[PDB]
């Protein structure tokens, strides 16, 4: 047998309890940074490496600029929930 | 045959398995909730970077909270047996544990219990991906100058 909960992976776009960023032109950072880094690397790396580039990519290259003082100079950090049993390559 | 280690899933079947991608931009009005400007741009994003990893991608517009239930559902009793994967990218508004059909809120885990070992089980042993673009909560992080 096994789990009913195995083989599961959530790629979050922020961490628990937490605001998720969004720009009107660009799109959302994390789905911004996910497709670039899948495009870079998914014939390269295993896809828990890819996932850890994008909440590097995300962590370090957005900040918020608002005139609201409140939602001003915030950060994100993605959150990779894994249940998955094994590595993960696209390619073969 | 030589020594055979089972330490990364087989991705190798004919097809490498769906890429349901649900894009909820416009929203009903008594849910209080705005356009999210820049969806689309994530949504194509999306399409062209799955479809060159040999997903069938799937898009799927401005859905209420009974069609998103429903997609699943339908989506969770196909025959997978040929593919490798299932991947589902939810694009809206959330909180913690929620994502908003354009109607009012469907807890996750209504959506991922379609995809339990126990009830796809064309599925099961294989890697079932939810990526989710939303928010799970309100705080926000001030971060830390290094
Ligand atoms: O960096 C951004 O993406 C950003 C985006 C916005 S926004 O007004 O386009 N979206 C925030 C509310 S959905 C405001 C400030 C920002 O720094
Ligand atoms: C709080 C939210 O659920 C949304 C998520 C989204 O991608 O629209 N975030 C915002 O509205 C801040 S841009």
């Amino acid at each position: 047998k096994i789990p009913v909960d195995a083989d599961f992976l959530y790629a979050y776009s922020t961490a628990p309890g937490y605001y998720s960023w969004r720009n009107s032109k660009d799109g959302s950072w994390f789905i911004q940074s996910l497709c670039a880094m899948l495009k870079q690397y998914a014939d390269k790396l295993e896809f828990m490496h890819i996932l850890t580039r994008v909440n590097r990519k995300v962590a370090t290259e957005f900040e918020s600029f608002s005139f609201d003082a409140t939602f001003h100079a915030k950060k994100q950090i993605p959150c990779i929930v894994s249940m998955l049993t094994k590595e993960l390559y696209f390619y073969h | 045959s030589g020594i055979s280690l089972d330490n990364s899933y087989k991705m190798d079947y004919p097809e490498m398995g769906l890429c349901i991608i649900i894009n909820n931009k416009n929203f009903h009005k008594s849910t209080g909730m705005t356009s999210r400007s820049g969806t689309d741009v994530d949504a194509a994003n999306l399409r062209e970077t799955f479809r060159n990893l040999k997903y069938e991608v799937r898009n799927k517009n401005d859905l209420t909270r009974e069609e998103i239930v429903e997609l699943m559902r339908d989506v969770s009793k196909e025959d997978h047996s040929k593919r490798s994967s299932f991947v589902c990218v939810l694009l809206s508004h959330g909180e913690e544990g929620i994502i908003f059909g354009t109607n009012g809120p469907v807890d996750l885990k209504k959506i991922t219990n379609f995809f339990r070992g126990d009830r796809c089980r064309s599925l099961t042993g294989k890697p079932k991906l939810f990526i989710i673009q939303a928010c799970r909560g309100t705080e926000l992080d001030c971060g830390i100058e290094t």
